[PDB]
């Protein structure tokens, strides 16, 4: 079985075209990326305090 | 006639003479023309401001605009001349002789 | 955590606080405890020159009150 | 009298024009012209022409000499003649300059047409072929 | 009728910036000639005293010219206060 | 005077601090061991120059709005901006803004 | 006491720039699930000092063939212009009260490209020259729209005086009156300072770096003054100073955020962006903002 | 006397400044570079030590050789080393860079990067772990701390 990754056709009604124009002019997806980064700032980092803390190992 | 106007006219005459020398580098010819228009702008502005000719304050800006437009044209021409020879030397334009 | 960025930012804030505030204080100290007089348009400059002459101490900031009208 | 500051400014202007009038190493000539333009702008500003001096310093220096240097990079006494009164609550220079839109309709028309023709002429000349 | 609407719909897609710019420019050209406040702006410019009002020499034949600023005759600025 | 003093101070501080930066590592001893001329870049500069000239023409607008002849000044300002847009459009349609 | 005022304006900006780098590294690190420098000093507070000392004690690599004149002059011009452009700004009171302050800043920003041109041409390399040419072209291209947007916005202020902007925004910010111009202005300021997504390009290198970072801070401060008006009370200017500094810090952190959030443009892509999306919209909105006060009888006073 | 005290204090300040901000340029020659990029990853966060991520050769302080050095690449590495400002250090990361490693007896491999450039720190392993490389970088910091230039100039 196989899937299509980029086989969508954008709608050409007035509402869809207006939505795409609003995206182009007001930079909505750029704001979405900014929001993702902003949210990702307010979470705890993954850094450990070497050499006072050490990475996990195995026997 | 004060000494400042005489100094500006001397500067313009020096720029014109340097334009007329033509050591090389037609780019220097354009530079001399732009120095000439700069001296013109400065002295015209000084004269107009001094006599309080309020409506004449239009004239320097106009001059500047037009002169700069001329410079653009000249630069374009230079490029094409260089585009034929690779250098902007004056002596390369010896094809036409009197 | 994220608040560990706050110290350095605070330093920047302090560095950005110094200029403006300083100017104001200097404008209070050089201009006799008042705002520095702005002079565009050449009429305010005439007002300042008239103030300088009337005081007698050659300073525009000193203000001659009504008490000087006799 | 600050030793006739305008006199020193004019002399430095003349010295700069003499300096690049020998046209040595055209970038050095352009830098001499930059210094000369700065000196002339200082002359105009000290005279009292703030707006016209700033027009010089912006348009001339930042556009025209910048484009000149860019293309080259591609390749290889006083104080006596002045006034007595004041100007009001405005600057006469600004009023006279802004009169271009109310008084100078003809000037605006001819300058705009000339600039449009300049753009067209530049395109045609640089077309090549 | 249909062709114009089709052209505008095709331009609103894949060229929204140009459509917006042309619309804004056309509105800026058209609207001032229809607004009633442009005359108000002209009048406001007229009422801004930049110069000293030089008095007129009286000859007894100017009933419309006041002798004092508090006199009723002369231009008024109550409309500007109402604005 | 004040502007001259400020400019002199800024230039002097920059020059002194550049010189100390350039001379502090020069006191200690160490080892101490073309043509193409693209044509589009010239058109970009020329277009910038022309549009800067038209901006210079547009600059007196803040004072132009108090003239009592508002209709004429509005017409002339709109005319100047229309011709600026026309220059941009002509250079656009003639393939002057391509790479 | 004018010398003291000049020094108290000129030194804190340099300190602010040094600490900005720590903030930029620290802000970016926490945005990437890590930390910034937190070892040199209590919270990385000593990192800028160590960086400065190391850079000042490192050998300078003079090209051994370049024009020493322009090689020295270019950082001088960069620092001089960067420090000069702070003089006109009013926080609340400006160091120098210029009638045409905005025009003066425009002229200085126009000069700013000579340092790039001279650094490229004195580098004695064809590739660095090509890069410098690209940078200069981008800078002039975006300063065109900067100037047009700036005059369109000032059409509601009534003059080129920077202090009057405080009087204009005593009741409402300028961002509400014209946000699209503010959007294009923000993008144009990003593209002017060669900041991501437009970042296509020992001692003198540090000089250029401080010049660029000071220009970044000054651009954010000018944007905050122009579009986010802070209320000024004449009897206590400290409140205005605090508000202005907070807004400037927010805008600088927004630049860092945008750097951390996006990929970068190609050269032709940003050229097309400007010349085919910003210039037409800028001209249309300039026409609109010329005609708007006349339509509404809301012309600003000063003339 | 005070003459030795002042130079000792200035030397300590200079050493602290140099070791508290080490700017490396990294030759990502092979598989060792992948652990290099894990030392810049959020878990270890090289940047928190003052070690900047991917500095330019013109303003770099330490050279990290991470991977096999072939004969075809040695002149380029030597040129890049020669193009560095004087206070420079070289860290040999991994077994291939240390002694040729698992291609030691090869016709096209330099048997150790120290045939080309002098090496300050040798980091063992194939590849050495991110923590191991961090340990090596920290060790280089201590070595820089131990050096003394103003004192030597004073006694000379
Ligand atoms: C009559 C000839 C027509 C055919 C020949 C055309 C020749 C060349 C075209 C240019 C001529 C156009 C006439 C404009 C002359 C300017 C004077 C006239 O227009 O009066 C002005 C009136 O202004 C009008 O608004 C002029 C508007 C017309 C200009 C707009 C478009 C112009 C385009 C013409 C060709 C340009 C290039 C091609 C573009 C397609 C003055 O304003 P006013 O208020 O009374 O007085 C001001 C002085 N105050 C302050 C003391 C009171
Ligand atoms: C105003 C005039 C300026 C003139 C120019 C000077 C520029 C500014 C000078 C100020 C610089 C601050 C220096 C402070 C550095 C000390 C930091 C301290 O924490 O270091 C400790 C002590 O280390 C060193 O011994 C410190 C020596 C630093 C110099 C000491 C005094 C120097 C002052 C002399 C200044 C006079 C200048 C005269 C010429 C103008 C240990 O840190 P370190 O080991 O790394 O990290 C270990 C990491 N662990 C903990 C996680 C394991
Ligand atoms: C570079 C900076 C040049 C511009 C400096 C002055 C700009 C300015 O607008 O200030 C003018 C100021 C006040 O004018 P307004 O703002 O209109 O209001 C005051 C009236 N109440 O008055 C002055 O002009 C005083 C200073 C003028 C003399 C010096 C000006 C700069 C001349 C520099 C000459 C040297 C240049 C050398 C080469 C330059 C290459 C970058
Ligand atoms: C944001 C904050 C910014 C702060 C501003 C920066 C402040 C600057 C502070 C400067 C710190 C002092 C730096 C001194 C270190 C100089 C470099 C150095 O160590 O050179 C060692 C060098 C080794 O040379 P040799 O052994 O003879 O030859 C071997 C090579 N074949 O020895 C020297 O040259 C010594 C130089 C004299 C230093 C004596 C005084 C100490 C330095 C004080 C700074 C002087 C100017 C201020
Ligand atoms: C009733 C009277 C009203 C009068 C009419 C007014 C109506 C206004 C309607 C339109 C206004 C919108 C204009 C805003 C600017 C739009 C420009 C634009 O859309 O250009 C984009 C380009 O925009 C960008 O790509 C810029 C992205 C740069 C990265 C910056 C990140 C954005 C987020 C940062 C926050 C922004 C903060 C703004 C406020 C700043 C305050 C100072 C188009 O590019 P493409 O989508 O690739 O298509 C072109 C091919 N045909
Ligand atoms: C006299 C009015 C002026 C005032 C308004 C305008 C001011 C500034 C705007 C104009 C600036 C110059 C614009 C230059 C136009 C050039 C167009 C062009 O040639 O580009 C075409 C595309 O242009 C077109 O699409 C043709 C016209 C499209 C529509 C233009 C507007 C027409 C009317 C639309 C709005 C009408 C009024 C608004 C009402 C809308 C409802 C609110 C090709 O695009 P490429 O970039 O080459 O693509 C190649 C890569 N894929
Ligand atoms: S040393 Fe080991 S891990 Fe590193 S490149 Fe060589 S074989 Fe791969």
């Amino acid at each position: 079985t196989y899937k299509f990754v980029n086989m969508r056709e954008p709608s050409m009604d007035m509402k869809s075209v207006t939505d795409r124009a609003a995206q182009t002019l007001l930079w909505t997806e750029l704001v979405r990326g900014l929001g993702m980064t902003l949210s990702y700032l307010f979470r705890e980092p993954a850094t450990i305090n070497y050499p006072f803390e050490k990475g996990p190992l195995s026997p | 006639m004060p000494l400042v106007y005489m100094n500006i006219i001397m500067a313009f005459a020096i720029a014109l003479a340097g334009l007329l020398m033509y050591r090389s580098h037609l780019m220097s010819s354009l530079l001399c023309l732009e120095g000439m228009m700069l001296s013109l702008f400065i002295m015209s502005t000084l004269i107009i401001l001094n006599t309080h000719f309020t409506l004449a304050n239009m004239m320097p800006i106009i001059l500047l605009v037009f002169a700069a437009c001329e410079a653009a044209l000249g630069l374009s021409l230079l490029v094409m001349v260089s585009n034929t020879y690779g250098t902007d030397y004056v002596q390369n334009l010896n094809l036409l002789q009197c | 955590m994220w608040f560990e960025i706050l110290p350095g930012i605070a330093v920047m804030a302090a560095c950005l606080f110094i200029p403006g505030m300083a100017t104001a204080h200097i404008h209070k100290f050089t201009n006799g405890g008042k705002e520095k007089r702005v002079a565009h348009f050449s009429y305010q400059w005439n007002l300042m020159e008239r103030d300088r002459r009337i005081s007698g101490v050659n300073r525009y900031h000193v203000t001659k009150g009504l008490e000087n009208i006799d | 009298m600050t030793m006739y500051i305008a006199f020193i400014l004019s002399t430095i202007f003349v010295i700069g024009f003499v300096g690049f009038s020998s046209k040595p190493s055209p970038i050095y000539g352009g830098l001499g012209l930059i210094v000369s333009g700065g000196v002339g702008c200082g002359i105009v500003l000290n005279f009292g022409g703030s707006f016209l001096g700033l027009m010089v310093f912006l348009i001339y220096l930042g556009g025209m000499l910048v484009v000149f240097g860019y293309t080259t990079a591609m390749a290889t006494g006083d104080w006596v003649i002045y006034d007595t009164g004041d100007s009001g609550f405005f600057s006469e220079e600004a009023m006279g300059i802004a009169a271009l839109y109310s008084y100078g309709t003809w000037l605006v028309i001819v300058t705009g047409w000339s600039l449009l023709i300049g753009v067209v002429v530049i395109m045609e000349i640089t077309r090549g072929n | 009728a249909g062709r114009i609407a089709s052209f505008l719909k095709n331009a609103w897609a894949k060229e929204p910036v140009l459509v917006a710019s042309f619309a804004i420019g056309g509105l800026a050209i058209i609207l001032p000639s229809l607004s009633p406040y442009t005359n108000y702006a002209i009048r406001i410019n007229r009422a801004t005293p930049y110069n000293y009002p030089v008095p007129l020499r009286d000859d007894g034949n100017m009933p419309d010219v006041p002798s004092h600023p508090q006199d009723p005759q002369g231009p008024s600025l109550e409309w500007l206060k109402n604005l | 005077m004040n502007i001259m003093l400020t400019l002199l101070t800024n230039v002097t501080l920059a020059s002194l601090l550049v010189l100390i930066a350039f001379w502090l590592p020069q006191l200690n001893a160490y080892s101490e061991k073309r043509l193409p001329f693209s044509m589009k870049f010239f058109l970009v500069a020329i277009t910038f120059l022309l549009f800067d000239l038209e901006i210079a023409l547009l600059l007196p607008l803040p004072w132009a709005s108090q003239t009592n002849n508002l209709k004429t000044m509005l017409t002339m300002a709109l005319f100047l901006l229309i011709l600026l847009a026309a220059s941009l459009a002509y250079e656009w349609t003639q393939k002057g803004l391509e790479w | 006491m004018f010398m003291i005022n000049i020094l108290s304006l000129i030194i804190p900006i340099l300190l602010a720039v040094a600490f900005l780098t720590l903030v930029e590294r620290k802000v970016l690190g926490y945005m990437q699930l890590r930390k910034g420098p937190n070892v040199v000093g209590p919270y990385g507070l000593l990192q800028p000092i160590a960086d400065a000392l190391k850079l000042f004690t490192k050998e300078p690599l003079r090209p051994a063939t370049s024009s020493i004149s322009m090689f020295i002059i270019a950082p001088i011009l960069a620092l001089s212009l960067a420090l000069t452009m702070w003089v006109p700004l009013p926080m609340p009171y400006p160091l120098i009260n210029m009638n045409l302050g905005v025009l003066f800043m425009l002229a200085m920003s126009s000069l700013a490209v000579y340092s790039i041109l001279w650094s490229g041409w004195a580098s004695n390399s064809k590739y660095a020259l090509i890069g410098a040419l690209r940078a200069v072209a981008q800078t002039i291209s975006y300063e065109v729209t900067l100037a047009i947007i700036l005059l369109s916005v000032l059409l509601m202020n009534g003059s080129y005086t920077l202090s009057t902007l405080i009087t204009t925004q005593e009741h409402i910010w300028m961002i509400f009156t014209s946000w699209p111009l503010a959007m294009m202005w923000f993008i144009s300021t990003l593209a002017e300072t060669n900041r991501a997504p437009f970042d296509l390009t020992a001692g003198p290198f540090a000089m250029f770096f401080m010049a660029e970072y000071a220009n970044i801070i000054m651009m954010n401060a000018f944007t905050a003054i122009l579009f986010l008006g802070a209320s000024h009370d004449p009897h206590t200017p400290e409140l205005y100073t605090i508000n202005f500094v907070l807004k400037t810090l927010a805008l600088t952190i927004t630049f860092l955020w945008i750097r951390a959030s996006y990929p970068r443009f190609r050269y032709d892509q940003l050229m097309h962006l400007l010349w085919k999306s910003f210039l037409p919209l800028t001209l249309a909105l300039c026409m609109w903002h010329i005609s708007l006060p006349i339509m509404t009888a809301s012309i600003p006073p000063q003339s | 006397s005070r003459g030795e005290y002042v130079v000792a204090k200035l030397d300590d300040l200079v050493n602290w400044a140099r070791r508290s901000s080490l700017w490396p340029m990294t030759f990502g020659l092979a598989c060792c570079a992948v652990e290099m990029m894990h030392m810049a990853a959020p878990r270890y966060d090289m940047d928190r030590f003052g070690v900047v991520f991917r500095a330019s050769p013109r303003q770099s302080d330490v050279m990290i050789v991470a991977g096999t050095l072939t004969n075809k690449m040695a002149p380029a590495l030597r040129k890049v080393y020669d193009q560095m400002p004087e206070p420079r250090y070289v860290v040999s990361m991994g077994s291939c860079a240390n002694g040729g490693g698992y291609y030691h007896y090869s016709y096209s491999v330099v048997r150790g990067c120290d045939r080309i450039v002098p090496v300050d720190i040798y980091v063992p392993g194939c590849p050495p772990t991110a923590e191991a490389l961090l340990y090596g970088i920290l060790q280089l910091q201590r070595k820089i701390k131990r050096e003394k230039r103003l004192r030597i100039w004073y006694r000379r």
